[PDB]
This record gives C-alpha cells, sequence and structure tokens, in this order.
C-alpha cells in the first residue's frame, strides 16, 4: 500500500509514455516505475529444440516476475508521491461496489465501497506490466490503464537464437556476396507453345475515318463466359507462352528451398487469443488522493487480435491477389516478384508462419492448370492476413478518451522492430461503456477504411500523393504513431506514414533482370528501401500490357510497335494522319478489347501520374494500386472528427461490393463503385478524418528550395552549399545547376513568351548531365540521336513502317520536330511531363529521409589503396556537358545529384574529417566499370518518433530522432507562411551512435512556455554480437541493405549525356569491388570518416536536457520569397535564401539547446506547474505556507452551527459564501480574501456535518488550483458541531 | 410517421454525434399516447416526461422549511427544485415545479418537462389552442 523508494521511473520505448497529469477535481501525476537492479540475465531460461514458443515465452514471465518489480504510483500537484500501486503485490484488491443505478458508492474521506473480491481474470492479469494511463472527459474520479506482459518491454533483451532478424548473417567462409541470395534468372518464351500469343485484328472499323498505313494491326483480347461448369469460352488474358528459366532447377518464389530455418511470429493470432496471460488488457479503474480506501478497479477487458483481424476487409483473405487479378499476376510472377497487394516475402510480420509462406502459390484462385480457360475462378485461401505478436505489439499504445470510450492508436513499433523487420500501427481499437458505466465492449479497425475519405482539399501541403484508394482495400496504410491530443478544441493525430510503393510503379522488359539486380531486388524483399531510383533504360511502354501481348518483336527488329524499351526520343509520333491506323479504329465491346500497335515512352513522372495510387478530388476514385511501403516513407499529421470516431459503431459489415470478381467473364466487365447493400455499413467509416499535412505550405521547385535549405545533422551545412571559380553544386534545386536558356523551341514552340515566366525572355536552368550543339545553340535539340537496336542501323525515319498514307497522297515521318535538353533524374521541366523526374511523393520522401539524414550515396571507389577518388583534379563542377563532371546516369536517388550529396556529406574533401576520406564516383571513357548504393554513415529511421506535445490552442510538435519538430500553423493556416518549424539535436556522440533512437529518454510540455526532450550518452549498447572469430562484412544494422552490383559500360569522352547511359551483366560483378561490399556496413563507412572510435572526441557522459529554438509571430514569415513578379517563384526563394544562410532561427530552422546534468538519466513525471527529472525537482510551494484550515481546538461550534448547514453554499454552484472563508481558514496579513473560497464535496444535515475543499488563484497562471499544505487531511477537510 | 401494413406509427431517430439511429424505447414511449396528443405519463415509469420523483412531506420538519411561509417557498425556485429528482429519458431533458398556493399553510407542485423538441409543457399546455 504504502511508497517504497526503490522503484524508479522509465519511459518505453514503444509510446515513449511515463506519466499522466490528472485534471479537473483533484490535480496530480501517475507515473510508470520499475525497480533499479542490474544483471539481467533473461538468455538463463533455456530454450530446447524440441518445442513450441509458448512454455519459453511463459517461462520469461515467471523469471521476470522474480527478477523484477513494476508500479503506478500517484504524486501531488508539486511531485510528492503519495501511494504504491505495485499491481503484482497489493493488498486486498477489489472492483468498486455500485448503486442500482450503476454509479460507485463514494465519500470523499472514506473513499469508494469495496465489494471485497478482485475483478475477472485476476489470476493472469497480475503479471502484467502496465504502459499508458488516460483519464475520462466526463466522469469524476474514473480512470483507464494499459496493460502487456513484460515481454513487450524486455524483447531486445531476450536471447538471440529466438529473437532473430528476417534475413540471416551467415558465416562468409568462401567471402561474402551479396547476389548469392537473389533469385535473378529472366523468363524466356517457350519452345512447345509459341502459337497461343494474342490474334492480330484482320479487319478494322471505319467509324467514318478515312486515313491508312503498311504497319501492323492491333492484337485482340476476348473474354466470355460460355456453359460449361467450371471453363470460360475465351479467356485471352490467361495466356502464358513466357516461361521461367532452367538453372539447376526452376526459378521461383519457393520458401522451403530458400529459407532452410525460417523467420517465424513469437505468437500467432489465434495463440493471443486464446492464451489469455499473453494478451493485452485495458482496465477501468478510481482514485482519490486523501481518503481512507484511496483507490480500487472498475472493469477489465482484452484487447483481443480476433476484434481486430475480424474487422479486416474481405480482400485481406488473399492478400496473394488483386482486382486487376491473372494478367498483373502473372507479369509479377514473370519479375519474381510478389504477387497481389500484402504477401509474407515483404512483409512477413503480419502472417503466423512468417518467412515460410512467402511465395506466389494458391492466391485463393485457381491459377496455372492446362487451358487459360480453366484458370480464373475463386477458391479456398492459404494465408489470410493475420496479427502475430510483433504486429500486435506494434499496434498497441497511444491512448485518448472520448465521451463515454476510449482508443489504442498503436505505437511507433520500438516494442518488437529488429534491423530487417517493420512491425507498425495498422489501425485503431476503441473500448466503449454501458448501463452507465455497469458494463463495457471492445472493437478495433484498420486505418485502410479510416483513411477512405482523403481528397486533395483535405491538405494545404503538395497534392496527388499516392494514398489513394477504391471499392477494395488493397491500399494498406500503416504508421509509426507519435500520439493523439486535443490541440484547443480539435483532436489531432501525429506520425510517419507509409505511402503506396513509389519505388515499383515503373516495370522492366521480361529479358533483361540479369543487368537491373538492384531493381529486382528492391521488389524480392532481399532490399528493404522505399526510395524511388533512376532506371528507365530498362522500362516497358506501359506498366499494363497483358502477358500475352509481348512476344511480338524477340530480336527488336521492329522496335517492338506494340511493346518495347521506354526511351523518350523515338515515341511514335500520332501527328495527326496516323491516329486512324494505331488508335482511330479499335472500336472494344462487351467482350472484346485491343492492345495498340503505338510505341509509349515516358520518364518516372509520368508512369507515376498514370499509374501511382493518387489523391483526387472525389473519394473511392484510384483504380490504380501498385503494392505497399516496407517501412513509413512520409511525415503526417490530421484533424480528426471526435464525433464520429464516437458515434461509429463498434461492429464494420462489409460486403459482396467489397470481394474481387468470382470468375474473369466478371473480370472483364468490373464494376468499379457500388453502393453499400442494405446490411453492410463500411461507408460510414470513410469520414473520420477532416484535414491531413505532409510538410511545408509550398508548391512546385519551392518545395525543392526548402530540401537544400535544412542543414545536413552529421556536419550543420545545407545542402544549397552556397555559404562556401571551381565551386560545388547543390543536390536537390536545379537553380544555379548548368546554364540557362529559353525554352522557346521545346515541343509545342508556343505559349512560352507569355504564359510560363512573369517576363519577355523563358528562362529555364537546364540542370546537371545536357544535350546541346554548342554552346551558343543553348536552347532545345532537334531530333539528331536516332538509335540502332542492335547493329543494325539506326531508328530508320522515312521508312514505310514510320509513315502513313492519307487521302490526296501527302505522307511525313513520324517523329517529333525538337526535343527537351535534360533526362537526368535531377530534371525539373515545367512544359514536360515525360521528362520531368522530381514528383511530390518524392518530394515528401527526400522531405523525410533527409531529416534522419539516411538519404544513399552511389560509389565506384572507397579509401583503400589504390582504390580511392578525389577532391581535386578529378572532378570538374564548371563543365557538367562531360564525363567530368561525374554524374552516374543509372542506379542513382530519384530528383537530386549524387556528387552534391557526396560534397555535402564530404566523403571526398576536408568537409567533415581533418584529413580527405577519399570516397567517391567517377566516369571513366577507357573501360567498363562497377558501382553501388552506400549509407550515409547514419543509423537513424522513420520509426524514430516520439511524443506528440500540444503547445497551445494551435501549436503542436513531436521529436523524430535527432530534430524536433512543430506543426504551427496547421489550425489557421496563412499566405506567405511556410507552416512548420525544426530544431536539431548537436551532440556527435548520439548522431554518430550505431543505435541511436535508444538515447532519447522522452519529450515534455514545460510551464515556462517550451517544449523539452531528455538524453543519455550513456545509455547506448553494442550489436547482437562483436564479430567475436570471422570478418563481418554484412553487419545487420537499422541503416545497412544487400545493396547489388550495378555494371556498366565506359562513358562518351564529349557530348556524355545526349543519351541514356547503358547497363551490362552485373551476375558477376561482385569480384571487381571487394572494397565497396566491406564499405556496406556502416561502422567501415564511420572508421574511414574517422567517427567509428574515441576520435569522435567531446563529451565522456554529459547526459542531460534539450530545447526547442524560441519563437514569436515573425517566425516563418518567407513573404519576399513567396509568389512572383519577374522570374520563377524557387529562383526568388534562393535569393531570399542566401542572405539568410548564417541567420535560420527567424525561417523556424536552427539547433536546439541544451544544458548537461549529473547522474543517470530514467525518464521524467509530469504536472501542470512542474516537471521531475528521475522523479526529483520537487519544491515547498514557498507562495501558499501561509493557507491552513483551522485545527479542531479553535472552532466555537455554536457560531457555526446555530443555523443549519443547508444555507452555507448556493445551491447552484457548491461553493461556500466568503463570510465564512476566514472562520475555517488562517491567511496572512494583507492577504487579497477574494483569491481563495471553499468547494463543498459532501454533507449531510441530519448530523450538520460538511466536507469542503479549497481553491485559490495560482500566482502563475490565470486559472485556480488546491492548496495542498492546507491540513493534515491535504486540500480537504470536515466541520461539524463537536459530533466527529 | 408510417404505415408499416395500412395505420400510422411513430418512430423517434436520435442524433448520435451526426448519425441519426431509431430509439425504440422512446419510440414506444412516445407512441403509448392512449390515443390522446401527447405521449401518456406514468409515475413509476421514465417514459417521454422522464421521471419525477416527489420528496416525502416530511422534508419540511427535517430541513426547517415550517419556518418559511408558503409565499417565501412560492418564491424561491431553488427551494422547490428540492422538492423532486428527476431522471431524464434522453441527456439534458430538462424540468421544474410551477407551484400553487392551497391554503395559508399548503402548496401543490407540478412539473414543467422539456419533450423531444426542446419546449416545455405542463398542465395548461396547448397546440393550435387545444390543451394537451
Ligand atoms: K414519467
Amino acid at each position: 500500500q504504502a511508497v517504497d523508494e526503490t522503484l524508479t521511473p522509465w519511459t518505453w520505448n514503444n509510446n515513449n509514455f511515463s506519466s499522466l497529469k490528472i485534471t479537473g477535481e483533484n490535480p496530480g501525476s501517475f507515473g510508470l516505475v520499475r525497480s533499479q537492479n542490474d544483471n539481467l540475465n533473461i538468455s538463463s531460461v533455456t530454450k530446447n529444440s524440441s518445442d513450441d514458443n509458448l512454455k519459453y515465452l511463459n517461462a520469461v514471465e515467471k523469471y521476470l516476475d522474480g527478477q523484477q518489480n513494476f508500479a503506478i504510483r500517484r504524486y501531488d500537484n508539486n511531485g510528492r508521491a503519495l501511494y504504491d500501486i505495485n499491481l503484482a503485490k497489493m493488498e486486498n484488491p477489489s472492483t468498486v461496489q455500485r448503486g442500482l443505478n450503476g454509479e460507485p458508492i463514494f465519500d470523499p474521506f472514506k473513499g469508494f465501497g469495496l465489494t471485497g473480491n478482485a475483478p475477472t481474470d485476476w489470476n493472469e492479469i497480475k503479471g502484467k506490466v502496465p504502459v499508458e494511463v488516460v483519464q475520462s472527459p466526463h466522469s469524476p474520479n474514473l480512470y483507464f490503464v494499459l496493460l502487456v506482459p513484460k515481454v513487450a518491454l524486455e524483447y531486445h533483451n531476450l536471447n538471440n537464437q529466438v529473437v532473430k532478424e528476417s534475413l540471416e548473417v551467415k558465416a562468409t567462409q568462401s567471402s561474402f556476396n551479396p547476389t548469392q541470395r537473389l533469385q535473378k534468372d529472366s523468363p524466356v518464351k517457350d519452345s512447345s507453345k509459341q502459337g497461343e500469343k494474342l490474334s492480330e485484328t484482320t479487319a478494322s472499323s471505319m467509324s467514318s475515318g478515312m486515313a491508312t498505313s503498311t504497319r501492323a494491326k492491333a492484337l485482340k483480347v476476348e473474354v466470355e463466359r460460355g456453359s460449361q461448369s467450371d471453363s470460360l469460352l475465351k479467356n485471352d488474358f490467361a495466356k502464358k507462352p513466357l516461361k521461367h528459366k532452367n538453372s539447376s532447377g526452376e526459378v521461383k518464389l519457393e520458401a522451403e528451398k530458400e529459407f532452410t530455418e525460417a523467420w517465424k511470429p513469437l505468437l500467432t493470432t489465434d495463440q493471443i487469443a486464446r492464451e489469455k496471460g499473453m494478451g493485452a488488457t485495458v482496465v477501468s479503474f478510481y482514485d482519490a488522493p486523501y481518503s481512507e480506501n484511496h483507490t480500487a478497479f472498475g472493469l477489465v477487458d482484452h484487447i483481443d487480435p480476433k476484434k481486430m483481424v475480424e474487422n479486416y476487409p474481405p480482400s485481406w483473405k488473399t492478400p496473394k491477389w488483386n482486382h486487376h487479378g491473372i494478367w498483373d499476376y502473372n507479369a509479377r510472377n514473370l519479375l519474381l516478384q510478389t504477387t497481389g497487394f500484402f504477401n509474407p516475402r515483404r512483409h512477413p510480420e503480419w502472417f503466423d508462419e512468417g518467412q515460410a509462406k512467402a511465395d506466389n502459390t494458391s492466391p485463393g484462385f485457381k491459377v496455372g492448370d492446362t487451358d487459360h480457360k480453366k484458370d480464373g475462378f475463386k477458391k479456398n485461401s492459404s494465408s489470410p492476413i493475420a496479427l502475430p505478436f510483433e504486429a500486435y505489439f506494434a499496434n498497441i499504445g497511444n491512448m485518448v478518451a472520448i465521451g463515454n470510450s476510449v482508443f489504442i492508436f498503436g505505437g511507433n513499433g520500438h516494442a518488437t522492430k529488429m534491423f530487417t523487420t517493420n512491425p507498425l500501427s495498422i489501425g485503431v481499437f476503441r473500448i466503449k461503456y454501458t448501463d452507465n458505466f455497469s458494463k463495457s465492449s471492445v472493437t478495433g479497425w484498420p486505418y485502410a477504411v479510416l483513411f477512405g475519405g482523403l481528397i486533395n482539399p483535405q491538405t494545404n501541403g503538395l497534392k496527388d500523393l499516392p494514398l489513394g484508394t477504391n471499392r477494395w482495400f488493397e491500399y494498406v496504410p500503416r504508421m509509426a504513431v507519435s500520439g493523439v491530443k486535443w490541440v484547443g478544441n480539435q483532436l489531432v493525430l501525429a506520425g510517419t506514414l507509409t505511402m503506396g510503393d513509389t519505388a515499383t510503379v515503373p516495370r522492366l522488359k521480361y529479358d533483361q533482370l540479369e543487368k537491373h539486380l538492384n531493381l529486382v531486388a528492391q521488389g524480392q524483399g532481399l532490399l528493404r528501401e522505399d526510395l524511388q531510383i533512376f532506371t528507365p533504360y530498362g522500362w516497358a511502354n506501359r506498366p499494363d500490357i497483358p502477358v500475352g501481348a509481348w512476344l511480338q518483336d524477340e530480336m527488336g527488329s521492329k522496335f517492338g510497335p506494340h511493346y518495347f524499351l521506354n526511351n523518350p526520343d523515338i515515341q511514335d509520333n500520332v501527328n495527326n494522319d496516323t491516329v486512324e491506323a494505331l488508335i482511330s479504329s479499335y472500336k472494344n465491346t462487351d467482350k472484346l478489347k485491343h492492345v495498340y500497335p503505338y510505341r509509349y515512352s515516358g520518364l518516372y513522372a509520368w508512369q507515376l501520374f498514370n499509374w501511382s495510387n493518387k489523391l483526387t478530388n472525389t473519394p473511392l476514385s484510384a483504380n490504380f494500386v501498385n503494392e505497399n511501403s516496407y517501412a513509413p516513407n512520409s511525415l503526417f499529421a490530421a484533424i480528426l472528427n471526435e464525433d464520429l470516431l464516437t458515434g461509429l459503431s463498434d461492429k464494420i459489415f462489409y460486403g459482396k461490393e467489397n470481394e474481387f470478381a468470382e470468375n474473369e467473364a466478371d473480370r472483364f466487365n468490373q464494376l468499379l463503385s457500388l453502393n453499400p447493400n442494405p446490411n453492410t455499413n463500411w461507408a460510414r467509416y470513410l469520414n473520420v478524418v477532416q484535414r491531413f499535412t505532409t510538410g511545408p505550405n509550398l508548391d512546385s521547385s519551392t518545395f525543392d528550395q526548402f530540401l537544400d535549405f535544412l542543414p545536413w545533422i552529421g556536419n550543420g551545412k545545407p545542402f544549397s552549399n552556397s555559404p562556401s571559380s571551381s565551386t560545388p553544386l547543390p543536390t536537390f534545386s536545379n537553380i544555379n545547376v548548368g546554364v540557362k536558356s529559353m525554352i522557346t523551341q521545346h515541343l509545342n514552340k508556343e505559349n512560352t513568351r507569355w504564359v510560363f515566366i512573369p517576363n519577355f525572355s523563358p528562362d529555364i536552368w537546364t540542370g546537371a548531365g545536357y544535350r546541346v550543339q554548342s554552346a551558343n545553340q543553348k536552347n532545345g535539340i532537334p531530333f539528331e540521336q536516332v538509335k540502332p537496336s542492335n547493329n543494325s542501323t539506326p531508328f530508320d525515319p522515312n521508312s514505310d513502317d514510320n509513315k502513313v498514307t492519307p487521302s490526296g497522297g501527302s505522307s511525313k515521318p513520324t517523329t517529333y520536330p525538337a526535343l527537351p535538353n535534360s533526362i537526368s533524374p535531377t530534371s525539373d521541366w515545367i512544359n514536360a511531363l515525360t521528362f520531368t523526374n522530381k514528383n511530390n511523393p518524392q518530394r515528401n520522401q527526400l522531405l523525410l529521409r533527409s531529416l534522419l539524414g539516411t538519404i544513399p550515396v552511389l560509389i565506384n571507389k572507397s579509401g583503400d589503396s589504390n582504390d580511392q577518388f578525389n577532391k581535386d583534379s578529378e572532378q570538374k563542377w564548371d563543365k557538367t556537358e562531360t564525363n567530368e563532371g561525374n554524374l552516374p546516369g543509372f542506379g542513382e536517388v530519384n530528383g537530386l545529384y549524387n556528387a552534391a550529396l557526396l560534397h555535402t556529406y564530404g566523403f571526398f574533401g576536408t568537409n567533415t574529417n581533418s584529413t580527405d576520406p577519399k570516397i567517391g564516383f567517377k566516369a571513366d571513357s577507357s573501360s567498363s566499370s562497377s558501382s553501388t548504393l552506400v549509407g550515409s554513415g547514419l543509423n537513424w529511421t522513420s520509426q524514430d518518433v516520439g511524443n506528440l506535445v500540444v503547445i497551445n490552442d494551435t501549436s503542436f510538435g513531436f521529436q523524430l530522432g535527432g530534430w524536433f519538430i512543430t506543426f504551427t500553423d496547421f489550425i489557421r493556416p496563412r499566405t506567405g507562411y511556410l507552416g512548420i518549424t525544426l530544431s536539431s539535436l548537436q551532440d556527435q556522440t548520439i548522431i554518430w551512435a550505431d543505435q541511436p533512437w535508444t538515447s532519447f529518454k522522452g519529450s515534455y510540455l514545460d510551464s515556462d512556455g517550451t517544449p523539452k526532450s531528455l538524453w543519455d550518452p550513456t545509455a547506448l549498447k553494442s550489436l547482437p554480437n562483436s564479430s567475436t572469430t570471422y570478418d563481418t562484412n554484412p553487419t545487420l544494422s537499422p541503416s545497412f541493405q544487400l545493396y547489388q552490383p550495378n555494371k556498366v559500360k565506359a562513358y562518351q569522352t564529349t557530348n556524355t549525356y545526349n543519351k541514356l547511359i547503358e547497363p551490362v551483366d552485373a551476375t558477376s560483378a561482385a569480384t571487381n569491388m571487394t572494397s565497396l561490399l566491406k564499405l556496406l556496413t556502416t561502422k567501415n563507412i564511420k572508421a574511414k570518416l574517422g567517427k567509428g572510435t574515441a576520435s569522435s572526441q567531446g563529451n565522456n557522459n554529459g547526459g542531460g536536457v534539450s530545447q526547442t529554438i524560441n519563437t514569436i509571430t515573425t517566425t516563418g514569415n518567407i513573404s519576399e520569397g513567396l509568389k512572383e513578379e519577374t522570374s520563377i517563384q524557387a529562383e526568388t526563394l534562393k535569393k531570399f535564401f542566401d542572405s539568410k544562410q548564417n541567420n535560420k532561427s527567424e525561417i523556424g530552422i536552427g539547433d536546439s539547446t541544451f544544458t548537461k546534468m549529473d547522474g543517470k538519466l530514467t525518464g521524467v513525471v509530469s504536472t501542470p506547474l512542474v516537471n521531475l527529472i528521475n522523479g526529483q525537482g520537487a519544491t515547498s510551494d514557498s507562495d501558499t505556507e501561509k493557507i491552513s484550515f483551522k485545527p479542531g481546538n479553535q472552532i466555537d461550534f455554536n457560531r457555526l452551527f446555530t443555523l443549519p448547514v443547508t444555507e452555507l453554499f448556493d445551491p447552484n454552484t457548491m461553493f461556500v459564501y466568503d463570510q465564512y472563508v476566514p472562520l475555517l481558514v488562517n491567511l496572512p496579513s494583507g492577504f487579497d480574501q477574494a483569491s481563495i473560497r471553499l468547494k463543498v464535496i459532501s454533507y449531510s444535515v441530519e448530523n450538520q456535518t460538511l466536507g469542503v475543499r479549497l481553491e485559490f488563484k495560482d500566482p502563475q497562471t490565470q486559472q485556480f488550483i488546491p492548496v495542498l499544505n492546507a491540513s493534515s487531511t491535504g486540500p480537504q477537510t470536515v466541520f461539524q458541531p463537536f459530533n466527529q | 410517421i408510417a404505415k408499416d401494413s395500412d395505420q400510422n406509427k411513430i418512430d423517434i431517430y436520435k442524433n448520435n454525434n451526426g448519425l441519426f439511429e431509431i430509439d425504440t424505447q422512446l419510440s414506444n414511449s412516445v407512441a403509448t399516447n392512449n390515443g390522446g396528443l401527447a405521449p401518456s405519463y406514468t409515475e413509476n415509469r421514465v417514459d417521454a416526461w422522464g421521471k419525477v420523483e416527489f420528496a416525502d412531506n416530511s422534508v419540511l420538519q427535517a430541513r426547517n422549511l415550517v419556518d418559511k411561509t408558503v409565499d417565501e417557498i412560492i418564491n424561491t425556485p431553488e427551494i422547490l427544485n428540492s422538492f423532486f429528482r428527476f431522471t431524464p429519458a434522453f441527456e439534458d431533458q430538462k424540468a421544474t415545479l410551477v407551484a400553487t398556493k392551497q391554503s395559508d399553510t399548503s402548496l401543490s407542485v407540478s412539473p414543467r418537462i422539456q419533450f423531444l423538441d426542446g419546449n416545455f409543457y405542463d398542465l395548461n399546455s396547448t397546440i393550435a389552442g387545444v390543451p394537451l
């Protein structure tokens, strides 16, 4: 019962909770505490090979019940402890007794009535640890707490052969090579089945057209049901003339021949539901600080996984299938990718068998039989989506209460995350109370249906992000959650979010996988990276051509009229005479569709603009969805309908309107949208979000200018490079990169003089790596870059395959008049969607990953002997027209520029270290060459998100790795304000750590009016092994990936970037690049940068407090950098930033101030007046010392009680009248008697007894507070005529 | 107001955080008018008029209100709200006691209660001039 000082306060990694501020009738704090003791040898709980995990996990809970203690003590309003609440050990546990109307029986001095018996399931709740606490908004003295098994804390301290990574490290006895794990071999035309290809259109309907050509016609696709019981009559989408390679057996996804010891959950969703000790629990409870019966329980609820999993959409029963079905399934399996939308090869955390089902087989549909008419029918599923142990505790934490209900939005996932395993919050639980809190109910739902109402009007940031959905919930949003809180009147959510997969919307031609190893590895789950990568030379003409159509030019000798390689210059010209042969005749029907004889082409932005799951102006509209992200790749914050979250029913009902088509005849004429059925309710849940935000309130290239303005945390230098001939270039924006020229020669050669720039000359900067005939001929290029297919001569213009014959006999060649000046991934073209590479998804992806500082760089050369690359005499910033500018042209991260990023990281030159590290990239014309991506040297990740904190009625922010971020204007936007502020940490001992987020101890609001955070450089620990006996090249760690070799042909010595750079067979390339394979592990990068050991210097200890930058109403006003009247908005913002590079704090950008403390930092507990560190920092409350209730020997009872107590107070409000205050309370000389009064809390007139509590004006605040020193019974007392 | 078959039926829909749902108990409470224009009053039931329990007469002696006169009490509506305990049928439904002098020594009280439409009804209420 009474306080034990041996338990000390702490912060859980998954929600960053440590205390709740109590509010209303009796203020104070609840906070988590644990035993201080060291030497916790969990590895002593031995695991045998012959049994399952459950008896081991129960033995670990039984061991932790002996080795540690945990509790939830109450504190007063100044942080003095009151009572202990060790839930495993407290005396005489009971539920609260009720009246017939459901109300708890209570009287403040006595406390609650206790029934004398514990709640339900007490024999298995007593082993659980509490991890989050909240208060009822409408009911007095009523609170809620969330509890979990202690393994949900100790998960990283359990032994390493059971708590494994999702990928093996291997013994490397043959030396390391990242290509050995990759399934790589490309498919081929079937030697015995060539003839089943789509038929050419033998005659084509006129449609009142007139023109003609010599070229081959469109290909027919037909589907119809027939009369047979298990077959169609036609099904041309299900044709299969391609088959997989044989290379010592068939190449396919086949988990049992790859995973010899397959990674699996600690427990399955059907175990956690039934083993009631391993599921999470919420309980209601009642508390009062100064009663005899001070605490007792309400009711108990299980956070049962089945109450979430049975509320998954119907398609989540078949995650290997999607609404495009048979052709998309085959195209993905031919490219060795994940089929459907959620399979375990990428996402094993949500599947009960983990990696052991990492295959495309048996997708819940009949596929792979001997006849295309026999495939394409619904059947039994092989593996549904579940909620296993790792994903389950990532879906636990971040509570809020609304009306008669309470919620769980899930954590950041640091309960259960591992270096190759990414569990997240996938939705929200709700617990609801009924019959005046006599009964309760529990439920949950995924974010996929709750976010279904998102549209472009609901954000002040960029538009068209990959957040859209349709009648099938195949888009699956999930989050690392920062929290949910009240911002004044508005309920708000914050965290980091998964978009749809932006890296695989462009798609390969079928044969070329052996020269594209990273692009397939990024789809295979072997490389768990979400960034977009420049790869255009190997893409097909459209992502959506069916597999029966591909085999129409195996030689390449016609440049594949229906299907060929994506080069932008050699697209077929529609002109206007051309259309009648290529599209303006081929009408579709209720059983007939066509594949056109037209060479479609375009770069990364045109690919995403057509086939990404983009937002639009109306809900459920997005007919295209690709795949779902590995990790969070967006910032996210939102305003919620707190009313609708309270009003929605517990059970969601889906129906046949959310099912996939039962057979392919219903897939051919597939309905895009439907009304809800009379029994269903899923459409009600779509509208829980009012508004959302994703980054700065900036538009177009202006957003890339902000990306260049912020400092890199590894060196304090902005990516814009301007604050110091032969000077370096920026990475994100195009301003001052290459040279200016007028766009007057591009595409249509029209409108540019008056409807593009505010000025008479249409100037745009041509960017890094560009094509021109001469330095004088700087505007446009003609169709001079004609290209051969093999050695078989050029593209053949004025040839009869590239001509048409309309009426009158006039004819002309089907090609461009003039073209854009650059194709590089940095491109930012306003006029040319088919040549621009920057996109709004990539802008938001780069914003997040440049804050965490973990954008990768492409390398040929390391700091090792004879392997070096130089800052000088080897790079030419003034000559971007040639190979001496070192622009890669393949394998580069989209939107940015690699050599600039390498300069900002300081991988070459003395920028980051006292001597030149000599690491980098070079373009050579003398020989064939090899490269790989490598990490930045930093180990932060997008799941490193901390507490949401609210500063006032409109401003809020959160910790995100080494940053604090504030969304100051989201509730009330303004013109000329960017909407964001940022503060960076400075300490090199934290920033260069190996698992850096483990040093963050929590973030909090402080009573001087600022957010603050705690750090401890003594809190870091080593990796799961110390290499022990062998050269660990693949050290599994939070920034490591299995990046593959890229192999590339020699660069041209002049006019280097006039064509796309050509890759070659990389399948043996690893032998030439062993230094780069050693440089994949971040510790080896840090060692060559001089950061890997004690040479980092600074403070040896130095834990303490961090604080965000100062702010005023002017902070973030950039109105002179916004709008235009002479030029392009990014360029005037660049001018506005250049004079402010040394003065970033008025933009709201800077470094957090810091102060050191003595000893360890373990956590904080918080009050409305003060914050306590490790539970210390309390004070005597010196302004209140002179206020006290009169003692019983100083009461003249006849003066008080000749009148009944019935009229000492106003019946409308229960405050005692002023005349009785100095008769009951002592006060100092000169005191303001209007500043204090008494509130009645219980009474009875037949006993003449009056019970009261005192409230006084806070000297610091426009609000009243209790006076806790006022008596031996605290701020509460009773008075009566001697009959006590 | 609807017909299932051919007679008219009264359903009450209650707004729950922006979404209206049928309230079957309030529907039955409102529809039980017994041929009158308005829902029945039952002493022992939380009906459309909530539920009103009067204090015993013995409250006057206990609280020393016998020393107050009828005119005092009658002009002290907070005293005469202490003459009943009210249970609302729907949240924030309100009720007061109207007092009437009966003798030198006695008064009567009669509840004034809000219906679903936000309006108060009592013994003298009309619609279209017709006493309810
Ligand atoms: K009644």
